[PDB]
DNA sequence: ATCTGACACGTGCCTGGAGACTAGGGAGTAATCCCCTTGGGCGGTTAAACGCGGGGGACAGCGCGTACGTGCGTTTAAGCGGTGCTAGAGCTGTCTACGACCAATTGAGCGGCCTCGGCACCGGG
DNA sequence: CCCGGTGCCGAGGCCGCTCAATTGGTCGTAGACAGCTCTAGCACCGCTTAAACGCACGTACGCGCTGTCCCCCGCGTTTAACCGCCCAAGGGGATTACTCCCTAGTCTCCAGGCACGTGTCAGAT
C-alpha cells in the first residue's frame, strides 16, 4: 500500500480490543528488579503483577494522547521527545 | 525371541480376561517388536479397528520402520505436526467407517494432549498403548486429565522402570491401569497378575562389566568459610562488601540444601552470581580452590597416562561451562551438548566425536539431556561430577556409553565431597535404587 | 569453546519492553508516525512511574508483619497517587 | 425499615457499616434512609447507561467494555469517575 | 463469608431494563462503585462531624456530603430521591 | 516591567470589582449572603496566584510553537492537559 | 461586574508569569476562566456556610473550599 | 499555641534573626497541617488493620507514606532516636 | 519533656481529643514531636538562611515563600501552597 | 525617626503530671498446609530483529502586511476619611424527645449444588 | 462484509441454616430553642489623584510558500523468546486458632505552666 494508510488500520483495531499488550514475563522480571533494592527478599502474588501491569499500560496511554495534542500544536504529526517532556512538565509528574 | 513369544502369550491373556496390563521388560530386549507383535497379532478376528499408539517423537520413526520391516504390511500413519495434520486426517481414509485400510493412528504427548478434541469424537478405542507411562507418574497432570475424555474401553502401559521415586507414581498408574485398584508378600499378590518384567537374565554377560566407585573429597578451607556464612547469612555481604555492578542484591532465598549444593558443586557459582565479576576467576587456580575440582584434575592427569576417553555429567550447565574455560585455557580440545546447543548441531558433534581419528577426547555432557538412543561409544570412562536426587538418571546416563559396541571395560567415578549435603544426597539416592531393588527381588 | 575471562552475562530486563509494544501502545493512543528517540524516552517514564508505586506496596506490606505483596497493597498505592482501579 | 421507605437497596446493612466503622459516636435515624436512597439513585443511572450502551453492540449481556464506555459518554458520571480505569475495559474511539 | 450487593445491583437493573443479563467481573465493578461512593460520603460527613464538632452523623450532614461528592445534576436527582425517602421513612 | 512585577509582593487586580462578581456568583445558589472583609481577600489571592500559573504554562506552550506571542489556543491546550475541563 | 477585570491587569498579571506579548484576543479567554475558577469555590463555601446555619461567608470557609480543590491556603484565618 | 517553641527552635538554629508577626502565623499554619495530615493517615492505617491502638509503628509509616524523600529518611532516624532515649531513661 | 522543645504533653492530648483511635500508646505522642520539630527546624533555617542572603535581620512571609520554592523536597511537600502576603 | 510594627510581663485558671486500680488487648506459641523460589529438561509457534528501498514530511529561508507596543492628552472612579444604623454572630440556660443497650425472635440472604441458552471461533460465503 | 452451524460453558436456579436484622422497655444524654449583648457589615457622602481610556504612528512578528534531504514505514525473510508442561525436595510462609501479662482508660489529687490583659523598643518603613 502507500505508507500510512495500514497504521491508521491499527489505530482503529487497537482502540476497539481490550485485549492487553507487553508480554506477562518481561514486566514481571521488571518490577522485580525494581523491588529487591527497597525489600531484599520480597515476594509478589500473581493478582499484584498483573494489577501493576494494567495500571502502567493506562498510564502510557494517556500521556500518549497528550504528547499527540502537544505535537498537533506545533503543526506536525510526528510525535518526537520535546513533546512528552512538555507534557509532563504541564501535569506535575517528576 | 522365546521371551517375546511368552511376551506375546501374556498380552492376548491380557486381551482375553478383559483386565489391563504393565509390560515392564528390562531396555535392550528391543522394546519395539513385542508392541507391533501384539498389534500384528489382532489381525485375527480383524486388525480393522480403532487403535492409537501415544509415544515420543523418535519412539515413532522407530515403530513405523520396524511395522514395514518385521511384518509385510500394516495401514500406519504417523500424525505429527500442526494444520498439516488437518489434510492427512481425511486422506488416511473414511472417517469412523474401519475398513481393512483403516490406518494406524500414531501420535504424541503434545498432540494427543493439545488436540484430543479431534480423536474424542473416534469409537471406543480398541486398545490405547502409551509407550513411556513414567510420563503418567503424576496423578495431576494435565494429560492425564485429557486423557480420560477419550472412550477407551481397554487400556496398556509399556515401560522398563514402573517405580523410580516413591510408591504414589505405583499408586498414579494403577488407577490407569486397573481403576479399581510380611507385607511384601501381599502386595506381590496383587501384583503377580498383570505386571510381567523379564530383567536382562535369560540374555546375560551381554558386554564387558563395569564399576561404579565413589570417591570422596575434603572441602577446603574457602568453601566452609562460605557454608558458615550460608548457614547463619552475610555471605551476601562477604561477597557483597566490594558493592559494585549490582548493589541491594536478592538474599540467597535458595533452598538452603541448592545453595549449599551450589557452594560443594563450586564457589565461583556464588561470587558470579553476587559480584559484578565481568570476568571468570582468571587466576586459572583460583579454581583450584575447589577441592572436587583438583580430585578431578588429577584423575584425569592419570586417565591421560592412557587417553582411554572420558564422560563428564552435571545437573546444571553454568558449572559445566566452568569446567570448559578451565580446561580450555590449558587448551584441550572439548566437545560440549547441553539442552542450550540444537538438535542438528549437536548430531554431527557426535559424528566427528565418534571420528576415531580426530583427537577432541573430552566431551561435556549435561544429565537430563540428550534424549534417547544417542550412540557414545567412543569413549570409555563416565565421571558423575554430581548426584541426582533420582537414581535412574545415573542409571541411564551410565548405560548411555555401557550399550553395546563398547569393547573396553567401564569405570564409574561419582565424585562427592564428606561432611556435606553430597554424601546426604548419595545415602537418598542409595535408598531409592534399594526401593527398586527389593521390587525387583519380586520378579 | 571455554569463553575467556567473559562469563555468562544476560539482557537488562527494562530493554525487555521491545520497541514493537511502545508502538502498539502508542497506535491506542491515536498517534500516527513515532520518531526514533522515542523509545529511549518512553522507558524511563515507566521506570518512574513503577518506583512510587512499587515503594507504597512495599510498605503497606511489612507493616502488616508479612513478606509477600498483596493486590491490595497495590490497589492502595494507587488510590494515593490518584488512580483508581476497579476489579482489582 | 428498607421496606418502610420505597428503597431497594438494605437500610439496616448501611446503619450497622456506618455504626461499626468508627465514622462517629452516634449515628442518627435518618442518615442510614437518606444514604440508601442515594446508593441507589447513583447505580440505577450508571446501570441505565451500561444497558443502552450494550444494546447497540448487538448484545443482551453488559461487560466491562459497556460501563467504560457508558461512563466516558456522559459528563457527570465522568467529572466522578475522573481518574478511574476500569478493568479490561478499554478506551474510547 | 463475603458481604456484597450483588442481591441488590441485580433488582435495579431488572427494574430499569427489564429483560437484560448482567455477566460475571462486570457486577464486580458494580459492587466496587458502591463501596467507594459510600466510603466517600461517609468520611466527609464524619470530617463534618468532627469539624462542626458533634458526635452525630445526622440526615442534614449527610445531605451537606452528597452535595459536595457526587458532582453535578446527579446532586439533584439524588437529593430529592433521598430526601423524599426521610419523608417516607417518617410517615410509617 | 517583567522584572518589576517578579520582585514585589503587591496585589494586581483593584478591590471592589473582584467582590462584586463573587457576590452575584453566590447569587445563583442562595439568594441574601453577607461576606466578612475577610474572605473576599483570600478569594483576591487564590485567583491572582492561579491565573499566575495559567499564564506561565501557557508562555511554555507557546514556546513550543515557535512563537512569542500568546494566542488563546494555548490558554486552551494548557487547561486540556491540565485536565481542568 | 466581570468588565471590571480590565486590560491593563491581565496584562500586569501575564508579565508575572513570564509572558512577553499578549494577543488582543487573550482578554475576554481570561475573564472566561477566572469566572469558572470563582464559581466552583464560591458554591463550595456558600455550601459549608449553610451547613452552619449562617448568613456570612467567613473565616475558614474559602479556606476549607481551596483546600478540598487541591489548593491549601495557609494564613486567612 | 507553637508560638514559643518555634520561638525557641528559632533562637537555637539561627540564634541572632528575629521573626515577624506574619511569618509566626504561617509557620503555625504548617506545623497544624502536617501534625493533622500524620494523624489522619495514621488513623486509616489502623482502621484498615483491624487495630483499636495507634501505636509508634503507625506514626512511622505515617510519616514514611507522607514526608516526600529523602526529607523522610531522616524524620524517621530523629523519631526513633527519641523514642529510644525516653524509653530507656 | 524528656529531650526535646515542643509539648510533648500538649501533642498527646490533641490525639485524645479528635477521637482518632480508642487508645493512644505511650511513644505515639513522643514521635510526633521530634517529627514536627525537625521539620520545623528544616524550614525556620532555610528561611533564615533566605534572610541572611537579603541580609534582612527579620524574617517575613517572603523569605519562607521563596525558601520553600528552592530546595526540592519542600517543594514536593508543599506543593501548591499560597503563602497569604508572599509573591514569586 | 517614627510609627508600624516589635518586645516584656501578669494573673490566674486551667490543664499537664502522678499515683494508682481492676480490666483486656497484644505478644507468644503451636499448627496445617499450600502457594512460592532456583536451577535444568523438550516442543510450539508467534512475535520480534534485520535490511532495503522510497517517498513523505521536518526544517530553513524569504517576503509581505497587519496587529501589537509606545506615547500623550482627557476622563473616569477607586481609595480614604468619616457618620450612621441594625442584622446577626456568639453565648447562656432549660428540658426534655432521641439514640444506646440489652434481650428475645426468626426470616432473609449466603456457600455449595444444578443445567441450558447466548455468544466466541471459525470455515464457507 | 454477511451467513449459518457449531458447540458448550457460564448466567440463572434452588435450597436449608445461621446469624443478623426487628421490635420493646429503660436509659440517659444529646439535642433544640428562647433570649440577650454588642460586633462588625452595609450604605452613603465629599475630595484628590492615580489609574484607565482613546487615538495616532511605526515596525516586529506570524504566516504563507518554496525547496532540499533525512529518516520512518511497509514488506519479506530469518531469529528468537514467550509460553506449556515436567522435575523433587525441599522446605519454607500465611491464616487460624490456640493462650497469659503488662498497659490502655480510668479515676483523683495537685502541681506550676501557657492564654488574654497590660508596660516597655527598636527598626525600616
Ligand atoms: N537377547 C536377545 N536374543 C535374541 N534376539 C535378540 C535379543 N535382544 C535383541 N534381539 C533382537 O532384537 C530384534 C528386535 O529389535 P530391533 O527393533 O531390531 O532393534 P533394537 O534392539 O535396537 O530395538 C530382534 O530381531 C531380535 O533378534
Amino acid at each position: 500500500f502507500r505508507p500510512g494508510t495500514v497504521a491508521l488500520r491499527e489505530i482503529r483495531k487497537y482502540q476497539k480490543s481490550t485485549e492487553l499488550l507487553i508480554r506477562k514475563l518481561p514486566f514481571q522480571r521488571l518490577v522485580r528488579e525494581i523491588a529487591q533494592d527497597f525489600k531484599t527478599d520480597l515476594r509478589f502474588q500473581s493478582s499484584a503483577v498483573a494489577a501493576l501491569q494494567e495500571a502502567a499500560e493506562a498510564y502510557l496511554v494517556g500521556l500518549f494522547e497528550d504528547t499527540n495534542l502537544c505535537a498537533i500544536h506545533a503543526k506536525r504529526v510526528t510525535i518526537m521527545p520535546k513533546d512528552i517532556q512538555l507534557a509532563r512538565r504541564i501535569r506535575g509528574e517528576r | 525371541k522365546s521371551y517375546q513369544l511368552k511376551g506375546v502369550k501374556w498380552l492376548i491373556s491380557l486381551w482375553q480376561n478383559g483386565l489391563n496390563g504393565i509390560l515392564a521388560d528390562q531396555m535392550g530386549l528391543g522394546k519395539t517388536i513385542q508392541t507391533i507383535g501384539f498389534l500384528s497379532h489382532l489381525k485375527g478376528n480383524g486388525l480393522d479397528g480403532p487403535y492409537l499408539v501415544i509415544a515420543p517423537l523418535s519412539t515413532l520413526s522407530n515403530w513405523f520402520n520396524e511395522i514395514a520391516r518385521f511384518t509385510p504390511s500394516i495401514n500406519a500413519i504417523i500424525y505429527h505436526g500442526d494444520k498439516n495434520q488437518r489434510d492427512e486426517l481425511r486422506r488416511k481414509h473414511m472417517p469412523k467407517t474401519v475398513g481393512p485400510k483403516f490406518p494406524i493412528v500414531i501420535t504424541s504427548y503434545e498432540v494427543a494432549m493439545n488436540d484430543a478434541k479431534r480423536i474424542l469424537r473416534h469409537y471406543p478405542w480398541k486398545y490405547v498403548v502409551i509407550d513411556e507411562g513414567h510420563r503418567l507418574k503424576n496423578h495431576k497432570c494435565k494429560l492425564l486429565r485429557e486423557l480420560k475424555h477419550l472412550k477407551m474401553d481397554n487400556k496398556l502401559l509399556l515401560t522398563g522402570t514402573p517405580l523410580q521415586n516413591n510408591l504414589s507414581e505405583l499408586w498414579s498408574l494403577l488407577n490407569f491401569i486397573l481403576p479399581d485398584i510380611q507385607v511384601v508378600s501381599k502386595l506381590h499378590g496383587i501384583l503377580r497378575p498383570f505386571i510381567l518384567r523379564r530383567m536382562k537374565c535369560d540374555v546375560e554377560l551381554s558386554l564387558p562389566r563395569k564399576k561404579e566407585i565413589i570417591m570422596y573429597a575434603t572441602m577446603t578451607d574457602h568453601q566452609k568459610k562460605f557454608q558458615e556464612h550460608l548457614v547463619n547469612n552475610t555471605l551476601e555481604a562477604h561477597l557483597g562488601e566490594n558493592a559494585i555492578r549490582g548493589q541491594g542484591w536478592k538474599g540467597k532465598l535458595n533452598n538452603l540444601v541448592i545453595q549449599l549444593r551450589k557452594n560443594c558443586n563450586h564457589p565461583d557459582l556464588l561470587q558470579g552470581q553476587i559480584d559484578g565479576s565481568y570476568l571468570y576467576p582468571p587466576v586459572e587456580e583460583i579454581v583450584g580452590q575447589c577441592g572436587k575440582f583438583r580430585l578431578l584434575e588429577r584423575l584425569l592427569v592419570r586417565l591421560f597416562a592412557n587417553n582411554h576417553k572420558v564422560l563428564i555429567f552435571s545437573q546444571w550447565t553454568k558449572l559445566l561451562d566452568i569446567m570448559d574455560y578451565y580446561f580450555s585455557e590449558k587448551g584441550f580440545e572439548v566437545c560440549r551438548i547441553d539442552g542450550s546447543v540444537k538438535l542438528d548441531e549437536r548430531r554431527r558433534q557426535i559424528k566427528d566425536f565418534s571420528d576415531e581419528k580426530s583427537s577432541c577426547s573430552i566431551f561435556l555432557l549435561s544429565t537430563r539431556a540428550g534424549g534417547l538412543g544417542i550412540n557414545l561409544t567412543a569413549a570409555d570412562t563416565c565421571i558423575l561430577y554430581d548426584s541426582d536426587w533420582n537414581p535412574q538418571m545415573d542409571l541411564q546416563a551410565m548405560d548411555r556409553c555401557h550399550r553395546i559396541g563398547q569393547t573396553k571395560p567401564v569405570h564409574v567415578y561419582r565424585l562427592s565431597t564428606a561432611q556435606s549435603i553430597e554424601t546426604r544426597v548419595l545415602k537418598r539416592a542409595y535408598s531409592k535404587l534399594k526401593l527398586e531393588h527389593v521390587v525387583i527381588g519380586q520378579g | 569453546g571455554g569463553a575467556k575471562r567473559h562469563r555468562k552475562v544476560l539482557r537488562d530486563n527494562i530493554q525487555g519492553i521491545t520497541k514493537p509494544a511502545i508502538r502498539r501502545l502508542a497506535r491506542r493512543g491515536g498517534v500516527k508516525r513515532i520518531s526514533g528517540l522515542i523509545y529511549e524516552e518512553t522507558r524511563g517514564v515507566l521506570k518512574i512511574f513503577l518506583e512510587n508505586v512499587i515503594r507504597d506496596a512495599v510498605t503497606y506490606t511489612e507493616h502488616a508483619r508479612r513478606k509477600t505483596v498483596t493486590a491490595m497493597d497495590v490497589v492502595y498505592a494507587l488510590k494515593r497517587q490518584g488512580r483508581t482501579l476497579y476489579g482489582f | 425499615r428498607s421496606s418502610k421507605a420505597g428503597l431497594q437497596f438494605p437500610v439496616g446493612r448501611i446503619a450497622r457499616f456506618l455504626k461499626a466503622g468508627k465514622y462517629a459516636e452516634r449515628v442518627g435515624a435518618g442518615a442510614p434512609v437518606y444514604l440508601a436512597a442515594v446508593l441507589e439513585y447513583l447505580a440505577a443511572e450508571v446501570l441505565e447507561l451500561a444497558g443502552n450502551a450494550a444494546r447497540d453492540n448487538k448484545k443482551t449481556r453488559i461487560v466491562p467494555r459497556h460501563i467504560q464506555l457508558a461512563v466516558r459518554n456522559d459528563e457527570e458520571l465522568s467529572k466522578l469517575l475522573g481518574d478511574v480505569t476500569i478493568a479490561n475495559g478499554g478506551v474510547m474511539p | 463469608s463475603v458481604e456484597t450487593y450483588k442481591i441488590y445491583i441485580f433488582k435495579v437493573l431488572k427494574q430499569v431494563h427489564p429483560d437484560i443479563g448482567i455477566s460475571s467481573k462486570a457486577m464486580g465493578i458494580m459492587n466496587s462503585f458502591i463501596n467507594d461512593i459510600f466510603e466517600k460520603l461517609a468520611s466527609e460527613s464524619s470530617k463534618l462531624a468532627r469539624y462542626n464538632k458533634k458526635p452525630t452523623i445526622t440526615s442534614r450532614e449527610i445531605q451537606t456530603a452528597v452535595r459536595l461528592v457526587l458532582p453535578g445534576e446527579l446532586a439533584k436527582h439524588a437529593v430529592s430521591e433521598g430526601t423524599k425517602a426521610v419523608t417516607k421513612f417518617t410517615s410509617s
